[PDB]
């Protein structure tokens, strides 16, 4: 869980 | 396989960025020799009407 | 030859999103 | 499962970046063939500006 | 006077077409800098998320 | 950048 919200704030950052 | 893909993706890689380089080079030269045309073909026919 | 390759990418993304 | 949604975006948009790194360059070749078009259109309005003008004040040299 | 006046015109237009196209050719690599500059933030963003 | 993509889905292959 923690790891990919951590995943999926990284990528809308990189989006 | 894996190590198949690493060794041979970048072995490639290595030559693609050897044409990489030419084909940046003459998009970058055909961005300016446009810009050399928009001035010098419409000069050179321009003044053929003036040879006359 | 890039949907090919993309292809190929595609696999261990859908992996490695599914093994978490 | 929640997790696996932002795994699945995370691996996507990896797919997406390789059209995405192309779609940007291109649209910012168009956008800026589109401004080497605009200074050089107002090169066409400033070549019109001298046409206008020798037309009407060569013309009226002619008469002179 | 009027002769001279049509050489100094043809110059005028000729130094212009030449000008607006090495212009021309700055803005043809400000956009080929950007197109590189878009692939390079992406190669960065690609290569954190896949090293993390 | 299929290159580079791909070295950075083997170490993802490594985990998976």
């Amino acid at each position: 869980d923690l790891s990919e919200a951590a995943n999926r704030n990284n990528d809308a950052l990189r989006q | 396989l894996r190590r198949q893909v690493d060794q041979l993706t970048n072995d490639k890689a290595r030559v693609e960025v050897e044409r990489d380089n030419l084909a940046e080079d003459i998009m970058r030269l055909r961005e300016k020799l446009q810009e050399e045309m928009l001035q010098r073909e419409e000069a050179e026919n321009t003044l053929q009407s003036f040879r006359q | 030859d890039v949907d090919n390759a993309s292809l190929a990418r595609l696999d261990l993304e859908r992996k490695v999103e599914s093994l978490q | 499962e929640a997790a696996n949604r932002n795994n699945d975006a995370l691996r996507q948009a990896k797919q997406e970046s390789t059209e995405y790194r192309r779609q940007v360059q291109s649209l910012t070749c168009e956008v800026d063939a589109l401004k080497g078009t605009n200074e050089s259109l107002e090169r066409q309005m400033r070549e019109m500006e001298e046409n206008f003008a020798v037309e009407a004040a060569n013309y009226q040299d002619t008469i002179g």
